[PDB]
């Protein structure tokens, strides 16, 4: 219907509720390893977020798997940079962490992360 | 919060 | 760190593709039977939405149940209601079901979709 | 879109 009314802060309490059960670990379903590290997480809050994780496990094999291992060039810092901005809208991005971050994002297939990286990369030249 | 969308 | 950047419009899109899997039955791992209806859901996004989920899904024994049964006063179109509103932040409150959805909120300890609720009919009387 | 938070 076009009648609906509309809460404005639902969205932002869903991603704050849905954090607050990565904390707990709370029906985690799933643990990306990348190298020696490793990160609990929600498939489908990866899906949401990101165009590799949304292939993985659209995937009739790989949808079944709890732990999915990343390519030995991304660096773990960054992935967790980038999990939490999943998680919380909020990007932590530093000039130590710029370059780790963007090649992450881009191997995530996480674009509006890749847009504004490129921006602040342009802007420090 | 309520908004008319 | 405090020194964060923010992409405004994340939590909406993260709800968007997360509406978009439940169209698609994608990693939906719950069904919820309201009498002679059925809806596929998935635990997180209840959980992160509704009072009770967050009860059922976190005890040690309904946590595993691939199946939940509401009271038979629930009515189906109260709960279908209830759910879109859990995915989409759009509530569709109209004369003929205020009342039926405000039942649901309450059942499902959904306080502002109760507070709502509450202030549309005061208004009418 | 981005925002200072
Ligand atoms: N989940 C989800 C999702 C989604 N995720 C992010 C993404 C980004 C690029 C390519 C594919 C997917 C995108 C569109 N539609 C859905 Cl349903
Ligand atoms: N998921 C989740 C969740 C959450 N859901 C909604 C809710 C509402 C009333 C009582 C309990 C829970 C609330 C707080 N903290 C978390 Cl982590
Ligand atoms: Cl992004
Ligand atoms: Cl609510």
């Amino acid at each position: 219907a076009d009648s609906c009314i509309q809460f404005t802060r639902h969205a932002s309490d869903v991603l704050l509720n849905l954090n607050r059960l990565r904390s707990r670990d709370i029906l985690t379903d799933v643990v990306i390893v990348v190298s020696r590290e490793q990160f609990r997480a929600h498939k489908t809050v990866l899906m949401a977020c990101s165009g590799l994780f949304y292939s993985i496990f659209t995937d009739q094999l790989k949808c079944n798997l709890s732990v999915i291992n990343l390519d030995p060039e991304i660096n773990p810092e960054g992935f967790c940079i980038l999990l939490d901005f999943m998680y919380t809208s909020r990007l932590n991005l530093r000039e130590g962490n710029i370059m780790a971050v963007m090649a992450t994002a881009m191997y995530l297939q996480m674009e509006h992360v890749v847009d504004t990286c490129r921006k602040f990369i342009k802007a420090s030249e | 919060a309520w908004v008319i969308p």
